[PDB]
């Protein structure tokens, strides 16, 4: 499902033809990313003292992972690579109603 | 050097009353004003 | 505006009210630049 | 025309 | 009622559903059924297609359950495409990305009915600007692949469809798209084609076509006119060098081949011959290639269209054409079969007429050294068409081809302007005189008659006199008085008047035209 | 490709870990983050498979990129 997504886009991504054996061990890397992520989620937002995920709880998460910077904040991120309806979603445009 | 000044400003109304909460097209100033002859 | 017109790729210096910066970002208007993006380019429509 | 149909007499 | 009842759905959209005292389904339903017979004039289509999709009810079910069927019955009009764009708008509202889907599918689908398509190519920039959410580009690209003008072709949205190639797919779409901006100014190139989705609206969109009807420049005729016009030096030169590299690239390529390049090459020589078949002047690259291959040339390979390239020559001296091409045309002419004979006095027969038509406006746009090379080519086909005679003992079926290129030797001065009366060398005139079939009997009898009636005009008009008479004289006494084997294969399958009639009757009008002559 | 899944996303977050409040588009964020931890798995590993100049990438070149990125990756 969203991990043979996510193996797709590696296609795409990796701009270079692998093999599908190579493809359930980035599952299993994924998994693992998760099995390190929701946890690292967890302990970020235990930090804030908030039960919740905010987005700021996760832009710290993203500065650890050293791709928030300060040349490369986190809405910049999200230009390059999410699409336009999603990223609508995530940094705030204007129309006096800044979402 | 100002019809290339007249091909900025105009994308930037074909981009703005696009982008924000435009109402475009229910207006009749910006009817004339959008759909920008080119 | 004015910067492109005579280029530029900084014409802000990131300014300020991050909501409309980014802006005229998502609607096309203008273009972060691809290296350092602290510094906002108007999309040359030349 | 009439060459290309004298190019199938000569066959036929 | 369907204005009444569409106005009463926005009233169902002023309001809740759950508020309403009847179902929206249920008269959106009739609405629907009314869909089935006819869905939305343009007025009803514009205001159905505005307050259903801005904000109001028009649940992502129900919109959608009349986008599919919300297009036109006589054709859609501005004011649909103006407010809409204001669904467009794309805000709190929206008309969430699903409904967005089908509502570019409802454009791409109706694009071709619209009075006015320049009012939304004049609004390019709101759905360009559209391709950048990912639900609407297989889509949106279709619309705008169908809204490209010049005009909008701007090289910041060129660099916005390279961003999306780069950042998201090489989806055929995008290259789709890319592929008129590469056919318009080419500030990007690159090297599926209109496949359309709208097939399941296609039911409908099939009953709306139904509707409406109830309630380099060989390959391009339109343009082949211009060629024709201008006798310029840089297009014809332009052309010249095209057709040299054509006619001998892919003419070696016989020589790994000769079987399937052989079907190709006969259907590009086929273009080649009806273009100079139109423009009616040979290609100079034409003879050129016929020059430098009619040496190598054998007698059945691309016949029928070396063949046919011969007749159009730019008439040259028939001092200069008649050792390069003519000692060929004779070189084969000499050794292959009927079959290729009578396809090279037919090739010059042609070549004739293309040769006198070109004449005749040497009249028209105000001599002699021009005269003695049709005369001198008649003379050598003439010179040809006594051998060719000797060589098959005087084959019925080649003669026919040697009178029917001598049915264009009488009527020079008729038909042509040219005073060029060139009579029959007696190896043909006797021969089919003393012949033994009528259909080439009263074949060189129209010939000769039509050769009375253009003497008689050159006689008006005015060496020709006095030898060509004198010949004309001895083909006449000689055969008058011979007007016999075919005539005697008619009279055994037959009052000297009555024989007349029987003949005259059955076919023989050469002998009628003489005859009355 | 041009999506990123809602539904999975928010799926695998509640299976893994039974007790978080993530927010209405935190799982956008979660699809974000994955989606650059796998443009540095693609890109590290282009440069894996430079290291063994092997023109197509496998399981050898795939394990090692791993225990760098992943790690990396590690909050």
């Amino acid at each position: 499902a969203g991990l043979s997504h996510y193996v797709k886009l590696f296609s795409f991504y990796a701009k270079m033809p692998m093999e599908r054996k190579a493809l359930e061990m980035v599952e299993k890397c994924l998994d693992k990313y998760f099995q390190h992520l929701c946890d690292d989620l967890e302990v970020f937002a235990a930090h804030a003292g908030r039960k919740t995920v905010k987005p700021e709880d996760l832009e710290l998460l993203m500065r650890r992972q050293g791709l928030v910077t300060d040349q490369v904040s986190l809405h910049v991120l999200v230009e390059r690579h999410l699409p336009l309806e999603y990223r609508q979603l995530l940094i705030p445009c204007a129309y006096s109603g800044n979402s | 050097m100002e019809i290339k000044i007249t091909t900025v400003i105009q994308h930037v109304f074909q981009n703005l009353i696009l982008g924000s909460k435009v109402n475009w097209a229910e207006d009749p100033a910006l009817k004339e004003i959008v759909l920008q002859l080119e | 505006e004015i910067l492109i017109n005579r280029l530029p790729y900084v014409k802000i210096s990131d300014s300020f009210w991050p909501p409309y910066v980014e802006l005229l970002l998502r609607n096309g208007i203008a273009l972060r630049h691809p290296e350092d993006p602290t510094r906002i380019r108007l999309e040359a429509f030349h | 025309g009439v060459l290309a149909h004298l190019e199938r007499l000569e066959t036929q | 009622e369907e204005d009444a009842l569409q106005m009463a759905v926005g009233y169902f959209e002023k309001g809740p559903i759950k508020a309403s005292q009847n179902k929206d389904k249920t008269l959106e339903k009739h609405l629907k059924t009314v869909e089935n017979v006819a869905w939305k004039n343009g007025l009803a289509s514009e205001e159905i297609d505005i307050l259903l999709n801005i904000a109001l009810s028009g649940k992502f079910g129900n919109a959608v359950n009349t986008r599919i069927l919300k297009c036109m019955i006589p054709a859609t009009v501005i004011s649909e495409d103006s407010v809409v764009k204001a669904v467009s708008w794309l805000c709190v509202g929206k008309c969430s990305g699903s409904t967005k889907v089908l509502f570019y599918r409802w454009l791409v689908a109706m694009f071709d009915f619209i009075d006015r398509k320049e009012q939304i190519n004049l609004l390019y920039g709101f759905f360009f600007a559209s391709l950048q959410d990912d639900a609407l580009c297989p889509y949106v690209c279709h619309l705008l692949y169908l809204l490209t003008k010049k005009e909008n072709v701007k090289p910041f949205r060129v660099r916005k469809l390279l961003d999306l190639q780069a950042k998201m797919g090489m989806q055929p779409h995008l290259q789709a798209l890319l592929s008129l901006y590469k056919f318009f100014a080419p500030a990007l190139i690159s090297v599926i084609y209109f496949k359309n989705s709208e097939n399941l609206w296609k039911t409908a969109l099939l009953a709306v076509k139904q509707r409406n009807r109830g309630p380099s420049v060989l390959n391009n005729s339109l343009l082949l006119h211009y060629i024709n016009c201008v006798r310029d030096e840089p297009v014809l030169l332009r052309f010249y060098y095209w057709l040299s590299q054509t006619l001998q690239e892919e003419c070696i390529w016989y020589k790994v081949n000769n079987y399937e390049h052989g079907k190709e090459f006969t259907n590009f020589l086929d273009t080649i011959i009806r273009a100079e078949c139109f423009l009616q002047e040979g290609f100079y690259s034409c003879e050129a290639f016929l020059y430098k291959s009619l040496p190598l040339w054998d007698g059945l390979c691309c016949r029928s269209q070396f063949l046919q390239l011969v007749s159009w020559i730019p008439f040259s001296s028939f001092s200069e054409v008649k050792p390069l091409l003519f000692d060929h045309l004779a070189q084969l002419f000499f050794t292959s079969t009927i079959y290729f004979k009578c396809s090279v006095l037919q090739s010059l027969k042609e070549l004739l007429q293309n040769w006198l038509l070109w004449l005749s406006m040497d009249i028209h746009m105000k001599l002699g050294g021009s005269m003695n090379s049709v005369s001198k080519l008649i003379h050598y086909v003439g010179w040809l068409s006594t051998t060719a005679m000797r060589l098959e003992s005087n084959n019925t079926f080649l003669l026919h081809f040697i009178l029917d290129f001598y049915e264009k030797v009488c009527d020079i001065y008729i038909n042509y302007n040219l005073p060029l009366v060139v009579l029959f060398p007696p190896g043909i005139f006797y021969s089919a005189l003393l012949s033994l079939d009528t259909s080439i009997l009263n074949q060189l009898c129209f010939i000769m008659h039509r050769y009375r009636k253009n003497l008689t005009a050159a006689k008006k008009n005015e060496n020709f006199s006095s030898k060509t008479y004198q010949e004309f004289n001895h083909y006449l006494t000689s055969m008058v008085g011979c007007l016999h084997p075919s005539f005697l294969s008619y009279a055994v399958s037959f009052k000297w008047s009555w024989y007349l009639d029987y003949l005259f009757s059955q076919g023989l009008q050469g002998l009628k035209l003489f005859i009355r002559s | 490709k041009r999506k990123a899944p809602r539904g999975f996303l928010k799926r695998v977050f509640k299976r893994k870990k039974p007790q978080l409040r993530l927010e209405k588009s935190g799982d956008l964020l979660v699809h974000l983050n994955c989606l650059l931890f796998v443009h540095r798995l693609a890109e590290e590993s282009r440069t894996n498979a430079c290291a063994s100049k092997c023109r197509v990438i496998n399981k050898e070149h795939v394990l090692a990129a791993a225990k760098v990125i992943l790690k990396k990756s590690r909050g």
